[PDB]
RNA sequence: GACCUUUGUACCCCAGAGUGA
């Protein structure tokens, strides 16, 4: 190519890390507002994705 | 419910306005709950008048709440334009505040009105 | 900002130092406030694997705004409220002592709260929405046979309400709800129980009554620097 | 005496049998070891709540000095004594008021509360867990917790305008999702400002230029018509897409395949979400804002409402507080902080209050002009 | 064997807890 592409991957492995901060970011904002209802799921179940 | 307790009768309500009158005769009167919710945070209020014939009233609740947190005495009154009457002031005043001094020259009549109206709270 | 902090003589009650002398506690709600404290973040993380790193904050307890906090800077020999214990506690008039009270019991321990004055209630069931340690219990006082279903058996009894006749109702919880050899600490204000009088012999009919109902004190003491006319009296269960 | 108590807990209500207590008097051997062992009692007959709806009713009817009807049948075992009312049997119980009541459904049984604080009593919770004959532990003291919690919650609260923290989360959640559009959006422009450099300096908008490189993939298909897609969004009369058909001529970008643009497409369908997301999210803060404090949204609005509600953390909060402009936010001050004890207490608030009192800011209004 | 600071660009142009005819 024109470019020799290499550069992608320096921009994915920077999006990565930021993305798995909006993951726990927006789960830990779940487990906020859920509490109200039930909060008493917390302390059993612990991972994001399940919860 | 009731939302106007606990409300004075008619010889404590005219000893509170005489109060009130030396009171600000003497300089020692706050007048609005603005200022009064300062003197409430300033610890330097001893008790609070509140009206009841505000429209709204419910203006007027944060008051108690203050109050019960500080563990301050208060005590509603039927009318504000008496309340501001004896204000030595011709426009009414919805609520007072009476501020700590033992250097007062009133003081007896004030720990009167706080025997009154704690004996009226229990 | 820049200060140490360091654990007191008692357990639970942490020192705070030094270009002033102040009194912290952990917190078990991250970032939460309660009355505009400020907190003080310190922390013991780790850079490695497999350990994230930790996030602590602490909270100031204010002597002026809590008796407690005011106690123990006055000086006080043992408290009887450490990690571990059960507590029933009286008084519930902001709910700002109940904050530091739940931190000092730890996530073991269980804090009973009791009002009758409906209003402030609500801000109570809120903190136990935020804290699951503080169990809101709402009622007249006088009246503690009207919930007999409803509260365990208690290592030790804080009592901070302000009446003209406060030793019955002592009387009646201690009676009913205190363990065998447990404590008994009791909060007083002067001019509620009297103002006609000398406080003294208020405090000396106090202690003559709390000893009528089988209640050994230990040490009264003055509140001169932080709050006056007010004086805190710590006893025993059928010592 | 012919005693034959009943332990009452939120634990099964239970019958227990005594030997006899001490009518010896109060020493300190007799109180010292009654503390702690505490035989001479045994647990004869039992029966549980077990309905969280059923307790509290039942707590409530205790609680008042009346009695519940599975009471009354629990009080259904004197049969194998061959008899009741021969047996003049005294109850002791932790209540004064419930003694006449249970006098009054039975004449046949004597009812008495001496000593109220009979140690006896004390006995029985003292030494609880070990008399759990069949029942759990576990959650029974959780049931404890949340029992408490229906009482002290069910007494003064009916969920009255709970959202004190709702609005909180809405607008925090909100903004640091406009925070992490702004994010991808920079990806994708860049991206895209590879393949094609000269839509990413045409279409200012995010969410556009998501469907643009979503929905093409091609620097030579890319026209309002042969393929149509500036028909559907935007129209084809428009002065962006004549600038369109002026750009897909003139490129000289670099042409890439369709493995580095399927990961695009990944991309523009996470903007789609974050879109549909806010636009959605908005609207419910919009609805709640109008639920909540309605007088502030007719003051200030929706977004001022909900960050300084924000800044206080509860209504309650911001209710218990207090060059020619700050005339009128002084006066903005006093009248929202009126509005605010106004929408903390109970449903007249849903009343015009606030609307006159806009009328006020109003006459305020006009009243700095002159 | 053994992320921290500077230059340039956009925004904000800075009364709240002030005082109390």
């Amino acid at each position: 190519s024109a470019d020799k592409v290499d550069v992608m991957i320096i921009q994915a492995i920077a999006l990565l890390d930021d993305l798995d901060k909006e993951l726990n970011t927006y789960a830990m904002r779940c487990k906020e507002w859920y509490g109200w209802h039930f909060p008493e799921l917390a302390k059993i179940v612990t991972d994001s994705v399940a919860y | 419910n009731p939302k106007a307790f606990p409300l004075a009768d008619a010889a404590l309500t005219q000893q509170i306005l005489d109060v009130v009158q030396q009171a600000a005769n003497l300089r020692q009167l706050k007048k609005g709950a603005n200022e009064a919710t300062k003197t409430l945070n300033r610890g330097i209020s001893e008790f609070i008048i509140m009206a009841a014939d505000c429209e709204p009233i419910e203006i007027l609740l944060h008051l108690p709440l203050l109050c019960e947190d500080k563990n301050v005495p208060y005590v509603f009154v039927p009318s504000r334009v008496a309340l501001g009457r004896a204000c030595g002031v011709s426009r009414p005043v919805i609520a007072a505040s009476i501020t700590t001094n033992d250097a007062s020259a009133i003081k007896t009549q004030i720990y009167a009105v706080k025997d009154k109206i704690e004996t009226l709270l229990i | 900002a820049k200060v140490v902090i360091e654990p007191h003589r008692h357990a639970g009650v942490y020192i705070a130092r030094g270009k002033e002398d102040l009194l912290v506690t952990k917190n078990m709600a991250p970032g939460e406030s309660v009355y505009g404290e400020k907190r003080i973040s310190v922390e013991e993380p780790s850079k490695e694997d497999g350990v994230p790193p930790t996030k602590v904050e602490y909270r100031v307890w204010n002597p002026f705004r809590s008796k407690l906090a005011a106690g123990i800077m006055g000086g006080l020999d043992e408290l009887f409220i450490a990690p571990g214990k059960k507590v029933l506690y009286l008084g519930a008039a902001s709910g700002t002592s109940v904050s530091h009270v739940s931190d000092v019991v730890g996530p073991e321990g269980v804090v009973y709260a009791v009002e009758f004055s409906h209003r402030p209630g609500r801000e109570l069931i809120s903190m136990a929405k935020k804290r699951p340690n503080i169990i809101p219990i709402i009622e007249d006082a006088r009246h503690p046979q009207k919930y007999r279903m409803l509260i365990g058996m208690v290592d030790c009894v804080f009592a901070d309400v302000a009446q003209p006749d406060q030793a019955r109702i002592i009387a009646l919880n201690s009676h009913m709800f205190l363990k065998d050899q447990g404590g008994v600490v009791i909060s007083i204000k002067a001019n509620c129980i009297d103002s006609t009088v000398d406080a003294e012999t208020v405090f000396a009919r106090e202690v003559q009554k709390l000893r009528e109902e089988r209640i050994k004190p230990l040490e009264q003491l003055t509140l001169e620097p932080y709050e006056r006319d007010h004086c805190i009296v710590v006893g025993r269960y059928m010592r | 005496l012919f005693e034959e108590p009943t332990g009452y807990a939120v634990f099964k209500v239970k019958l227990q049998q005594d030997d006899i207590g001490s009518r010896l008097k109060e020493v300190q051997e007799q109180i010292n070891d009654f503390g702690a062992f505490t035989k001479l009692i045994e647990l004869v007959s039992f029966a549980p709540f077990k309905g969280a709806a059923e307790a509290l009713e039942n707590a409530n009817d205790i609680s008042e000095g009346l009695v519940s009807e599975s009471l009354k049948a629990i009080l259904d075992l004197n049969l194998p004594k061959a008899s009741s009312k021969k047996k003049n049997i005294t109850l002791a119980i932790s209540d004064k008021n419930l003694g006449p009541s249970i006098k009054e459904e039975f004449p046949y049984v004597d009812c008495i509360s001496n000593e109220l604080a009979q140690d006896l009593i004390r006995g029985v919770r003292l030494h609880g867990e070990k008399l759990f004959k069949g029942l759990q532990s576990g959650d029974l003291e959780r049931a404890q917790l949340g029992l408490g919690h229906a009482y002290s919650r069910a007494k003064v609260k009916f969920s009255v305008q709970k959202n004190d923290n709702h609005i909180i989360q809405a607008i925090a959640l909100l903004d640091q999702l406009d925070k992490d559009i702004n994010t991808f959006a920079m990806r994708v422009k860049e991206w895209y400002g590879w393949h094609f450099p000269e839509l990413a300096k045409l279409v200012p908008d995010n969410y556009t230029f998501a469907k643009l490189v979503l929905f093409i993939k091609d620097k030579a298909s890319l026209n309002d018509d042969s393929l149509h897609d500036l028909a559907a969004l935007l129209n084809e009369d428009s002065g962006i897409a004549q600038r369109v058909i002026d750009n897909a001529r003139i490129s000289m970008g670099q042409d890439i395949s369709e493995t580095d643009m399927e990961n695009v497409c990944v991309f523009a369908q996470r903007v789609a979400s974050l879109a549909d997301y806010r636009r959605q999210l908005y609207d419910y803060l919009c609805e709640k804002m109008h639920t909540v404090a309605p007088n502030l949204s007719e003051l200030i609005g929706e977004v001022i409402g909900a960050r300084l509600i924000s800044h206080a953390g509860s209504l309650t909060n911001l209710s218990k507080q207090a060059k020619n402009k700050g005339r009128i936010s002084r006066y903005l001050a006093n009248k929202c902080s009126m509005a605010s004890r106004i929408d903390n207490y109970s449903e007249e608030p849903s009343n015009v209050f606030g609307s006159v009192l806009k009328k006020q800011v109003e006459q305020r209004l006009e009243f700095y002009n002159t």
